[PDB]
Parts: structure tokens; C-alpha cells; sequence
């Protein structure tokens, strides 16, 4: 059930994009 | 022209301000858009680009 809730209760992982030194 | 007549021919033709520069760059070049300081807060968001 887990796995395909990936493709049960998950947390949402989130990341982010930022620029630095315009990198 | 003037920083360039106050430092012509440095270390080799500046080598130190711009070591001090990147530093400079703080206060700045942050993810952080206002600062907060108690319950004063500096919004440079206009300005940040």
C-alpha cells in the first residue's frame, strides 16, 4: 500500500532551487 | 577610473579589495528577503535585484 501511494499516511517531502555567487 | 588609479599595479593589480568584495556580498545574496531585528523589521525587497 505504501509503495503504491508512492507510484497509509507519508509526509511530503519538499526542496527548493536557489542561485548563489549566480550559481 | 579613480579605484583604478587608487590600486594600479597592487599586489599583483588588486588581490586585496576583491577578497573584501565577496565578503561585502553579505548582508545580501540571502534566501532572507527582510530583516528582523525585535519588533523592527527592514524590508529590502524593493531593492534586492
Amino acid at each position: 500500500a505504501w509503495t503504491q501511494v508512492l507510484l497509509p499516511k507519508i509526509k511530503n517531502v519538499v526542496h527548493e532551487l536557489r542561485i548563489t555567487n549566480q550559481v | 577610473e579613480n579605484i583604478y588609479n587608487r590600486l594600479g599595479e597592487d599586489l599583483n593589480k588588486w588581490q586585496a579589495l576583491l577578497v573584501q568584495i565577496r565578503k561585502a556580498r553579505g548582508t545580501f545574496d540571502n534566501a532572507e528577503t527582510k530583516k528582523e531585528f525585535g519588533p523592527v523589521v527592514i524590508d529590502y525587497g524593493k531593492v534586492q535585484s
